[PDB]
């Protein structure tokens, strides 16, 4: 298997086909214990947002990828963005400030 | 550093800051103005900078201070127009 | 076919949080997936586009640029007809026209926009 | 958009209100049909080759 | 003058609880309507649970009516229907609210382990503060007669108390009636009082539930939020994308719980304020209130009593908190299965055509419309959809010096994960080089591996840096090579040794690579003979450089033509003159040690390359007559029956002890096991005769199997004998042995009821495998996670002290020497030298230094080791402290990630320990590091004293001795229960043994003290992988015990509040600042305290990091009690918000970000 | 006492938590989905003070609970329903009359029958 | 698991000390479960379904 870019679930925006291409691998705690260990924070930080269930980061990186620009410009993804949404749909209160 | 890439290390230790400064370097060359020191030879731009780094030249006080001087010509050259500008809102 | 139409009102119906093939573990709206969004080569294909139609307009007259930009709308929002076109460039309608078919004569030899079409 | 409308005016519009979802064999396989067959539902214009 | 309203840059977040007010904040709208979607036009209602004007609309810029359609209008809302036209991703993060009438108690808050609205207000939880909000007894809020504040009364004490009084201690029932309860309780006066209250004359018999109270009403007050927020009367709504309600295939919509939940709530709640409108009979209102509740709790978090069902499934229904409570798919990535690639190089891989076409997709799409080619991307598109030629050339362009880092399933350690330099492979399976096909611990039975391809440019040079197989030459674990050479290559050098006398030998000399020519043209054998040549060897000394050493050594041909591969230092020829085993592993580390990295690489591909060839040429194979019988094998089961045979005649005649007569027995046929076994191997080990000028001669056997054994390639003696020997003493389910084991061989044939014998082992074998398995990952995550946290910072502190490392010796009875224990090991201070001098203060232990431990002869057998044990740090570890032991052979770099890579190093060979007053094998080290105190602890002496009794059983009691000396006696308890081990009157010391048993390390640290403690874990964890046979160094076991002892417990009187423990971070840093700061009074002295793994975990500053692992329903709710807030260094909180991690390639950063956050 | 002196001498540490043991040394109706949260989170985390922090805590259905105070009959027959109903009469028709009284309900009714019949 | 009635065995640390403590059930094949088993203090308890 193989796949570059498809489809997203509605839910998560994480990566899944069937129905043209196929569903992206799965990293895992297995795996970020290891990039933890190497010390690679940039590929674990792609790995994490960009690569996975960023929704502008993907198609901001994207652009520049085939403008052979790479480099990243990341974000908050959507599966801690929903997290907060849903705390926050409870009793409890959670803010991001600045400094 | 085909194949380490520890001959850069012990040029400037951790090899953390060996990756940011590379990746720094690369960064320049990839995007904007590029101008490589050493020989291409058909290398990546992730490689071009490791070689470089082992050469001895463009390290991490290096491309600051080219970053300065890069800087004061932007800046002190272009001057004419800013000051120009100064003087719109008093 | 009322009859048809109405067992497809009937039923809850089913919950996302239906179990499946029964991994570890499954859920029916883990496998649904999203459609609203786009594909990102889709929308480097679009950005492409503009910047291809963006400099296909500059081997153009401005009496002419303008023309198929305020025609067919676009980079201006609301678009316009011959009447709005041919008032603000005095003669009316069909002299509007001709030049608006001319450019159409201008890009029948540039394939940027041919292969942009598939 | 604006750039397709213009594009399509350049190469001839046709745009019918129709979409496509037509089988297409998988990327990677290939090989023989050996049977085709139809389903057709208790109710609906049987077809040609059906 | 910043002060910006935007969503930048954030340095923490906050948690705590929410207002009404808060609440509306977040409302868009109120949802006042059960309805969700049409049921013929399928659009979205008015104010129901998906509308379009409070939340967002359904298309992306066109409203609910469609008066206004495209970009034209994205800022103003529509004139019909008062919709927001933007996004439709603005649907995902609208909120919304639902204002209920009468107050609802949170269930969180309500009924959470402990009663936060209980606890805060001093009444019992499921007791009390149930029957007087689910309206059956009222209570009291504030009487200034006859009745207290927080009484309960019945319906009839309600009437009572009021005709006797009233009209001036109104007091409600239910929900309100709590609100008012916890309104008008005064959090500061009561926090004076109950200090005052709680301090007068009062000894231990209160001092707990005071001190406990007063911190948590302290914390409460302090942390900014009213009691008021504890229960809600504005109940917030989830966005309805996270809760949607898709059509699927044909009809059939496919919704979520929680729209379920929420048109409950608001129908009981609409209901409920109809009620109370109209009509009000007590009864009804009251019922509808508590069925509100009910569907509240419910929307909330399910849990937890009965559980609503509905919705037809006879499952429960995902509830807000079930959605949070208890795998990270990526695109550009794919799998296939695994293959061998024997021409590929150490840093590279094959990775199939068509997987990297799909891969580097937007790679080859801007590198083909930067060349030319495709006119544009859909160009390039169309370009690659049909593969055309010239794009495979691009494709190799693209994937040049691009690496791409693979990976296997069970990631146990670092290596798992390791990245190579794509070669195109025409084929759809991916290739391996076999050499670092050890570090995944990867056969190719038909495993599969996964490929990721580094998209970042940062990321890029991270997995050439970092992850790239070649900067792995060791393993992180132990010091020693990971990529050495296997089965197959190892065998080939093997053979490329083994000198067998004559047979086309003769001491023909020559030089070196001249000899190659002599082999490939026939005439000499290549086992021969011994033979001399001339050896150019090259040694460096003192000035480094480069000495040349041409000599006449007596090698053999394999020997001489191999020396070619070895690099330009190394001693020579004597690193061939041996052979092929474990010296090949050796060789490899010293040429490692000696030369460095480039030069070790080129060398193992050299040795493999050279291995396969030689070990092709070889031709070695397993024929029938490869595993030759003894022919003492009848005659030695003969006699071993023969025993047994004259021990059951015995028995039968009683004398000998019937009871026993098994175990003896089984020495018999155990005893004859090994004899089999040493015939079997004196035979198959020898053997031959050749003929040599006058013939008559032995050496060894060149027998196929005896040549895979004694050269490592998968061989061991127990398989051998079970091939041609016998099996032995055989399992039985009820544990144990059977009195008749295998007496044949799989040599020989095997009959049905030994093999139905042997199927118990095989079945118990693969069973147990199973379990270890997974037993194994499951101590690894416990580790990890309270580990992943510390990291080498603060470049290299001082400090002197540390554990006196010596040999592990078990000399003492039984002989075992091991002292290799030191080395890349930072010393304290000068350890001293026979005479003088010698070695320095910071000097790390070197390869060769650790050699010149040699030179002052077996009398230094003790040096002072700086220890990340020690170290005066503070939230880290010192760079020296540490050692260097990684895939590097300098120290660790500053800023790298030692928890991690010690965990995984730990829980790494738990694959292969055996489970089971020594138990051993994995449940050991889990009992170790848990800090278990055991079935029968022993006892110490406090305080040196004079042993004597005190009161024989004067109790209770039972036995009690008292060692009293210089000032103040102790009464410890003997429970008669087991012996002792010291007369009256005798003395003892400091921590004596008393009871000669297992001792516990609480004992051990509380007393004997840390060094002790950690040198008692770190020498008994080791004793458990002595009989496994697994190297792992002591450094990362150090490295768990550091946060193991990472909390204590100060005993005197300070800023800080006596009775808490609290960890040495903040302890430390506070008594430096305080000694000079004010006065050194002002502080008490703290006492290291031991405590597991899972309970040194369980403690944690951040509130996020701790709702990962643990129960997400405890911490985040205590957390939203206290307005805490995470700020924000941990690693595994940081990942999860998806942002640089602190550490290896960040820390900068975060060091950066971290200085930053000081300006306010 | 009993369920104290039970759950903590037994309890030493029951080794792999034998959950099913203790529970059933409980009175009370059994089989809730309610008092099973209440043990789970006692025996281990805060191991020590959690086991003192139980007996000092220690120290239930909706339509159960309204039979409960539904449980009050009051039930009546045809002399008690009609004798409430003509309360209920009684009660409407002092109000009727006491509206009556109201001089300018009866000129508002006026004023407002005068707006119907002008349409 | 055959229907009928059978003895288990229940042997070994089951309350720390380690005292046998059998105990019976009957497996029914539609119904309820119906076992005996014994304590520490030797008594008899009886568990239905
Ligand atoms: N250690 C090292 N090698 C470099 C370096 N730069 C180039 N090389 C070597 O170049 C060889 C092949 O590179 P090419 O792509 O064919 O030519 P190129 O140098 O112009 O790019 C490799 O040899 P090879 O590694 O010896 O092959 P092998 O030992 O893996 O079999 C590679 O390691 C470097 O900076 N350090
Ligand atoms: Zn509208
Ligand atoms: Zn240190």
């Amino acid at each position: 298997h193989a796949r570059s870019t498809g489809s997203y679930s509605l839910v998560t925006q994480q990566p899944l086909g069937g129905k043209a291409q196929f569903g992206g691998q799965r990293f895992g705690e297995m795996e970020v214990w290891a990039l933890e260990a190497y010390g690679a924070a940039y590929t674990l930080q792609e790995m994490l947002t960009v690569k996975s269930d960023d929704v502008n980061g993907r198609t901001k990186m994207y652009k520049n990828i085939v403008d052979g620009n790479h480099q990243m410009e990341p974000g908050m993804p959507e599966s801690f963005n929903v997290l907060l949404k849903e705390i926050r749909s409870l009793g409890i209160n959670i803010e991001l400030e600045d400094e | 550093a085909r194949v380490t890439v520890q001959d850069a290390v012990e040029k400037i230790g951790n090899r953390f800051d060996l990756v940011l400064v590379a990746a720094r370097r690369a960064r320049q060359m990839q995007v904007g103005g590029k101008d490589p020191l050493v020989p291409e030879e058909n290398d990546k731009t992730t490689v071009i900078a490791l070689r470089e780094i082992e050469e001895g030249l463009i390290n991490n006080q290096i491309l600051d201070v080219r970053e300065r001087q890069e800087q004061q010509e932007q800046e002190a050259a272009e001057l004419q127009a800013v000051t120009a500008i100064a003087e719109g809102r008093r | 076919d009322k009859i048809r139409k109405v067992l497809k009102i009937a039923k809850e119906p089913i919950s996302m949080e239906t179990p499946i093939g029964d991994d570890e573990d499954s859920h029916l709206g883990d496998f649904i997936e999203d459609t609203t969004l786009e594909l990102p080569l889709d929308s480097a294909t679009t950005e492409s586009l503009r910047a291809a139609t963006h400099d296909v307009l500059a081997g153009l007259t401005a009496r002419e640029a303008k023309v198929l930009r305020m025609r067919f709308g676009i980079d201006m929002n609301t678009d316009y007809t011959l009447e709005e076109v041919g008032k603000q460039f005095d003669v009316t309608r069909e002299r509007i026209r001709q030049i608006e078919a001319k450019a159409l004569r201008k890009l029948r030899h540039p394939s940027r926009s041919e292969v942009l079409r598939s | 958009t604006p750039e397709e409308k213009l594009l399509r005016a350049i190469f001839g519009e046709k745009a019918s209100d129709v979409k496509d979802s037509s089988l297409r064999v998988p990327n990677g396989v290939s090989g023989t049909v050996i049977d085709v067959q139809v389903f057709t539902r208790d109710g609906v214009e049987k077809d040609k080759r059906a | 003058l910043k002060a910006q309203t935007k969503t930048e840059e954030f340095d923490a977040i906050k948690i705590a609880l929410a207002s009404p007010d808060m609440i509306r904040s977040w409302s868009f709208g109120e949802v006042k309507k059960p309805e969700t979607i049409n049921y013929r036009t399928f659009k979205p209602e008015r104010d129901g649970l998906f509308c379009a004007r409070i939340f967002g609309p359904v298309k992306d810029y066109e409203c609910l009516c469609g008066k206004y359609k495209r970009l034209k209008h994205r800022g103003v809302i529509c004139e019909k229907c008062g919709v927001e036209v933007t996004q439709t991703k603005v649907r995902r993060e609208r909120m919304g609210h639902i204002e209920l009438a009468s107050p609802t108690a949170h269930i969180w808050f309500l009924k959470s382990l402990p009663s936060r609205i209980g606890l805060l207000l001093d009444m019992p939880l499921r007791d009390i503060e149930r029957v007087l909000y689910f309206e059956s007894y009222v209570v009291i809020e504030g009487g200034m007669t006859n009745l207290e504040r927080q009484q309960i009364l019945t319906e009839e004490q309600y009437l009572d108390a009021l005709e006797e009084f009233g009209d001036e201690f109104d007091a409600k029932m239910g929900a309100e009636a709590i609100q008012a309860l916890l309104k008008s309780m005064d959090l500061e006066q009561e926090c004076e009082q109950l200090r005052e209250e709680l301090n007068e004359t009062n000894s231990e018999t209160k001092r707990k539930k005071l001190t406990k109270r007063i911190k948590l009403l302290e914390a409460f007050v302090q942390s900014g939020n009213k009691p008021e927020w504890m229960i809600l009367t504005v109940l917030p709504v989830l966005p309805p994308d996270l809760r949607p309600l898709v059509p699927l295939d044909g009809g059939r919509f496919a919704t979520s719980d929680l729209n379920d939940l929420y048109r409950r709530v608001i129908n009981r709640n609409n209901r409920l304020k109809r009620l109370l409108d109209l009509a009000a009979p007590d009864i009804i209102v009251r019922n509808e209130k508590r069925m509100l509740q009910e569907a509240v709790d419910a929307l909330l978090d399910n849990g937890r009593r009965g559980r609503a069902i509905t919705g037809s499934n006879k499952r429960p229904l995902k509830s807000l908190a079930d959605m949070i409570k208890g795998g990270k798919r990526v695109d550009y990535s794919g799998r296939s299965v695994i293959t061998v690639g024997p021409y590929l190089r150490l840093h590279q891989c094959g990775l199939p055509k068509k997987m990297a076409l799909e891969l580097f997709k937007p790679f080859i799409y801007g590198k083909l419309e930067l060349r030319g080619l495709a006119t544009t991307i859909k160009a390039a598109k169309k370009m690659v959809e049909r593969e055309e030629a010239v794009v495979w050339d691009i494709l190799d362009e693209v994937i040049r010096e691009h690496p791409v880092l693979l990976n296997r399933a069970p990631t146990l350690h670092r290596l798992g994960i390791q990245a190579f330099e794509p070669v195109l492979i025409e084929g759809k399976a991916i290739q391996l080089h076999p050499l670092v096909c050890a570090a995944y611990n990867a056969d190719f039975d038909g495993d599969q591996m996964a490929v990721h391809v580094p998209l970042t440019l940062e990321a890029q040079l991270e997995a050439r840096a970092l992850m790239m197989s070649t900067n792995n030459i060791l393993s992180p674990a132990n010091g020693e090579p990971i990529i050495v050479p296997s089965q197959d290559v190892v065998l080939g050098l093997y053979y490329m040794t083994r000198d067998c006398v004559n047979a086309k030998g003769e001491g023909m000399v020559l030089t070196g690579p001249k000899e190659a020519e002599r082999l490939y043209r026939s005439g000499l054998a290549s086992l021969h003979a011994r033979v001399k040549v001339r050896i150019t060897e090259y040694e460096k000394d003192a000035n480094g450089e480069l000495v040349a050493k041409t000599s006449l050594k007596d090698t053999t041909v394999g020997r001489a033509i191999l020396w070619m591969i070895v690099p330009k230092g190394l001693p020579y020829s004597i690193v061939n003159q041996a052979l092929g085993k474990k010296a090949i592993s050796k060789m490899l580390n010293t040429c490692y040690r000696i030369l460095g990295l480039k030069p070790t690489v080129i060398f193992a591909d050299q040795i493999m390359y050279t291995g396969f060839a030689y070990a092709a040429r070889s031709g070695a194979s397993v024929g029938i007559d490869d595993m030759v019988i003894p022919e003492k094998k009848h005659e030695i089961i003969s006699e071993a029956e023969a025993e047994v045979a004259e021990i059951q005649e015995q028995f039968q005649s009683g004398l000998v002890t019937a009871g026993e007569r098994y175990n003896k027995v089984i020495d018999i046929w155990a005893a004859a096991n090994d004899r089999v076994s040493k015939a079997m191997m004196d035979n198959l080990q020898t053997e031959t005769v050749i003929n040599r000028d006058g013939q008559e001669e032995k050496q060894v056997s060149f027998n196929s199997i005896y040549m895979m054994a004694d050269s490592g390639a998968r061989g061991s003696a127990a398989q051998i004998r079970q091939l041609a020997g016998m099996r032995g003493l055989m399992a039985k389910p009820d544990g144990s042995i059977i009195e008749t084991p295998i007496t044949a061989n799989f040599r020989e044939g095997l009959n049905v009821l030994q093999y139905f014998i042997s199927t118990h082992g095989a079945r118990k074998g693969l069973a147990d495998t199973a379990l270890k398995t997974a037993n194994s990952g499951y101590l690894t995550r416990r580790l990890v996670d309270v580990a992943q946290d510390l990291v080498v910072t603060e470049d290299d502190c001082g400090t002197h002290e540390g554990i006196m490392m010596t040999p592990v010796i078990e000399g003492g009875d039984v002989k075992e020497p091991l002292r290799d224990r030191v080395l890349g090991r930072v010393t304290a201070e000068d350890v001293l030298k026979p005479g003088t001098a010698d070695i320095l203060v910071p000097r790390n232990t070197l390869l060769h230094e650790q050699w010149c431990d040699l030179l002052e002869e077996n009398s230094v057998d003790a040096v002072k080791v700086r220890s990340v044990v020690s170290c005066d740090t503070d939230f880290g570890v010192c760079a020296h402290c540490y050692g260097r032991d990684l895939a590097r052979g300098h120290i660790i770099n500053k800023g790298e990630a030692i928890g991690v890579i010690a965990a995984q190093s730990i829980g790494e060979p738990g694959t292969q320990l055996t489970m089971r007053d020594i138990t051993g094998g994995l449940p050991r080290v889990a009992d170790l590091f848990e800090a278990r105190r055991p079935k029968e602890p022993a006892i110490l002496a406090e305080i040196s004293g004079i042993v004597s009794f005190g009161k024989e059983t004067k109790g209770k009691r039972r036995l009690v001795i008292t060692p009293v000396d210089g000032s103040d006696p102790y009464e410890e308890m003997i429970p008669k229960w087991r012996q002792l081990n010291v007369f009256e009157g005798e003395r003892v010391e400091r921590g004596d043994v008393i009871s000669d048993g297992p001792e516990a390390p609480h004992d051990i640290l509380r007393l004997r003290g840390v060094h002790a403690v950690t040198r008692y874990i770190v020498n008994e964890v080791q004793d458990v992988y002595r009989l496994q046979g697994v190297k792992i160094n002591d450094k990362h076991i150090e490295v768990i015990v550091r946060q193991m002892l990472r909390k204590a417990t100060i005993v005197n009187a300070g800023s800080s509040d006596f009775l808490e423990g609290e960890q040495v971070e903040y302890s430390r840093v506070k008594i430096a600042n305080r000694e000079l700061e004010a006065n050194g009074k002002v502080g008490a002295t703290y006492s290291r305290d031991l405590l597991g793994i899972t309970k040194a975990s369980l403690a944690t500053e951040s509130f996020i990091s701790a709702a990962s692992f643990q129960e997400t329903t405890r911490v985040l709710t205590e957390a939203a009690v206290a307005g805490k807030r995470d700020e924000l260094r941990g690693l595994k909180e940081n990942v999860i918000v998806g942002r640089l991690i602190p550490a290896g390639t960040g820390y900068a950063y975060h060091q950066d970000r971290m200085r930053r956050r000081a300006a306010g | 006492q009993s369920q104290l002196k039970l759950l903590v001498t037994r309890g030493k540490e029951q080794g792999y938590l034998t959950y099913a043991e203790v529970n059933d040394h409980l009175p009370e109706d059994i089989v809730d989905s309610d008092q099973i949260e209440d043990i789970i989170q006692m025996i281990n985390d805060m191991g020590i003070q959690v086991m003192e922090e139980a007996p000092d805590a220690d120290d239930t259905d909706p339509v159960r609970m309204y039979m409960r105070e539904m449980g009050t009959v009051e039930l009546l027959t045809r002399e008690g329903e009609i004798d409430i109903a003509k309360r209920i009469e009684d009660g409407i028709n002092q109000v009727q009359c006491s509206v009556a009284e109201y001089p300018e309900a009866i000129t508002y009714l006026l004023e407002q029958y005068d707006r119907v019949e002008a349409e | 698991r055959s229907p009928g009635v059978f003895f288990d065995s229940d042997k070994g640390k089951t309350h720390s000390s380690g005292k046998v403590l059998y105990n019976a059930r009957i497996i029914p094949y539609r119904g309820s479960w119906l076992d005996f088993e014994f304590d520490p203090k030797d008594n008899l308890f009886v568990r239905i379904d």
